[PDB]
RNA sequence: CACCCGGUGGAUGGGCCGGGGGUGUAAGCGCCGCGAGGCGUUGAGCCGACCGGUCCCAAUCGUCCGAGGUCUUGACC
RNA sequence: GGACCCGGUGAAAUUGAACUGGCCGUGAAGAUGCGGCCUACCCGUGGCAGGACGAAAAGACCCCGUGGAGCUUUACUGCAG
RNA sequence: GCGAAUGCCGGCAUGAGUAACGAUAAAGAGGGUGAGAAUCCCUCUCGCCGUAAGCCCAAGGGUUCCUACGCAAUGGUCGUCAGCGUAGGGUUAGGCGGGACCUAAGGUGAAGCCGAAAGGCGUAGCCGAAGGGCAGCCGGUUAAUAUUCCGGCCCUUCCCGC
RNA sequence: ACCGUGAGGGAAAGGUGAAAAGAACCCCGGGAGGGGAGUGAAAUAGAGCCUGAAACCGUGGGCUUACAAGCAGUCACGGCC
RNA sequence: GGUCAAGAUGGUAAGGGCCCACGGUGGAUGCCUCGGCACCCGAGCCGAUGAAGGACGUGGCUACCUGCGAUAAGCCAGGGG
């Protein structure tokens, strides 16, 4: 719910800015997609396009940075810009699998 | 053959057995890398347990790898004796208990 | 909840205090017999 | 309130055999991809960095 | 858990892409009225699993275990 | 949101003991353990309550001890006033 | 001279690696330290308060407060974090509060009054409080204090002299 | 110590050795704790460290275990050791 | 030498039951003592020249135990050494 959202948020937010970040399994295997999404817009690049993107991430430097920033060094392809690894270790007392994705570059 | 050990050891005896009952009598080196990439705590421990005991040996047991372990053992004592909810009246306490943590090391 | 407890410096001090005790026939009694009879302290002392 | 509880000193016996079915079974691990070493089957890590691009460290 | 299909000589996930379905014509500029709003562009926009393309992405590489063919009698080649 | 799978921790009353199946019969008269029989591989985890006369508590309902404790009146006696 | 008293005391197994993490106000990411960090430090998104999950005066508890070292156990997991360990250090007032003033309840209580003894009562006087009364305030200043320490501004009572 | 506001209750816990000679140094390790050396008559006498039994948890070995009932078991006959 | 058809025995144990060896956990135990218990002979008052009993207190460097207490591990005088 609300929570499924803010997640993809700041983690689409924070990733972008780095892009490949170090989360589990699957909440990288989903800010996938969805971030991913976002992106295809960022290529979209417009008005609209922009007035979504933001809508969720909300943050102009960002925001824009991508748009224009990547954006570019993206409008070719057809979806996947990000490349989802899987990772070695495990968050301890846990034991969780995390996992680290980026855009495929 | 040498051996490692170390007892007031804070942990799941129980737990600690599946430990070993793995890497347990086999190459050195070679399990080094089961509880270098398997799981549950103990690990950590076990493997420790496992390097002053190479070390032992060779250093003052004397030919390296060509070991392993003929055997490996852990037992469970000294107790924790821990203090929980009065039976919201009458005292319930757990324990921890303690635990061993012996090991062979022996060449080929 | 309110136990019983809440002490009263005030209170309880008052209330029971070497003193009174002392005052006291019985107080005393028992007292003295604390005393040796025991050691320790008393009251007041607490 | 236990309503039920046990009846009849469980049986060492059995109780283990029980904790019988139990057991571990070594990580499936395999081995560097040029890393030289034995690995989480499908990573790299403090050997790799590798894989096929160099996402990592050392 | 076991059970089914796939493991880049792949269409298995996602992604994208067409397709459908769903919401009722968007963000903007435009033109009418002091304003509120309306009318247009514009059945627009936006689209969660539904039908199907395309190797953008991610199923790399690798291990382990596994047979041999038990004793007697006879029926045929 | 627990419950389930992971990792970390890790109790608790009751319990002689136990590898504890159904039957129809039985015995102190409502039996997994005794007889005859029929089904019957060894272990487990997610469950569902029926039986183990399940747990809780040496029945409060009962009677029995020429037990106890409280109130009652034209019970016995005695004191206070 | 002991199974054996739902016996007493001590240990030790059960159920059981299932039941619980003490409010369904959620988090997630980047860097940093460390032998080792979901659980520490900085930083950036995000959620919950907001009549509180605010600061304040009390009462209660008394070093729990800061600073440098450290994690064996207590922290219902970790833990380099602590309101945990050791060491050092911290809180100053003519004017704030308590007394150096006042009494009601009440308590004491020379005299007085009655008890088998211990005791009972009890005048005046005394004890007795955020009730009465009383002479200040704003800024600065350390790891902690502050109406007390700084300083600027405002006072009171007693004493000696004239 | 500890529960009790109080009057009051009211525990547990002693033992190395001849004496410390109480373990310098080197090793894995964040440490505790474990491997050697040295004291030594012995340290499986080693720091809550004399004797240190049982219950109860382990590590290996012999035998034994998947058409099978009873805590028990004990009598017969057989194979492995 | 191959094929079919039948007929009976065996190995393989996830844990498990018994036997043996080696730990661990736990402290029984024997033996021991700076301590009691018990009975008998000794002895029998302390107090304002503020007692018995506490409070806070000095050791150079500190909680406790102690002995004193401000002239605080003690200050004088005589006997023993």
């Amino acid at each position: 719910s609300s929570h499924r959202l803010a997640l993809y948020r700041n983690q689409a937010k924070s990733l972008l800015t780095h892009g490949r970040i170090t989360t589990t399994v699957p909440k990288a295997k989903e800010l996938r997609g969805f971030v991913d999404h976002l992106i295809h817009l960022a290529k979209r690049g417009d008005l609209h396009a922009r007035r979504l993107v933001l809508r969720d991430l909300q943050d102009v430097k960002l925001v824009r940075k991508l748009f224009d920033e990547i954006a570019p060094r993206y409008r070719d392809r057809q979806g996947g810009y990000t490349r989802v690894l899987k990772l070695a270790e495990r968050r301890r007392g846990d034991g969780a699998p995390l996992a680290l994705v980026e855009l495929v570059e | 053959e040498a051996k490692a050990i170390a007892r007031y050891v804070r942990i799941s005896p129980r737990k600690v057995r599946l430990v070993v009952d793995l890497i347990r009598g086999k190459s050195l080196e070679e399990a080094r890398n089961i509880l270098r990439y398997t799981n549950k705590r103990g690990a950590y421990f076990v493997a420790k347990v496992l390097e002053s005991a190479a070390a032992n040996a060779v250093n003052n047991h004397d030919l390296e790898d060509r070991l392993y372990v003929k055997a490996a053992y852990v037992d469970e004592g000294p107790a924790l004796k821990r203090v929980l909810p009065r039976a919201r009246g009458r005292a319930d306490i757990i324990k921890k208990r303690t635990s061993h943590i012996t090991v062979i090391l022996g060449e080929k | 909840m309110k136990r019983t407890y809440q002490p009263n410096n005030r209170k309880r001090a008052k209330t029971h205090g070497f003193r009174a005790r002392m005052k006291t026939k019985s107080g005393r009694n028992i007292l003295a017999r604390r005393r040796a009879k025991g050691r320790h302290q008393l009251t007041v002392s607490d | 309130a236990k309503h039920p509880v046990p009846k009849k000193k469980t049986s060492k016996s059995k109780r283990d055999m029980r904790r019988s079915h139990h057991a571990l079974t070594a990580p499936n691990l395999t081995e560097c991809p040029q890393c030289h070493g034995k690995k989480l089957s499908h990573h790299i890590c403090p050997n790799c960095g590798y894989y096929d691009g160099r996402q990592v460290l050392a």
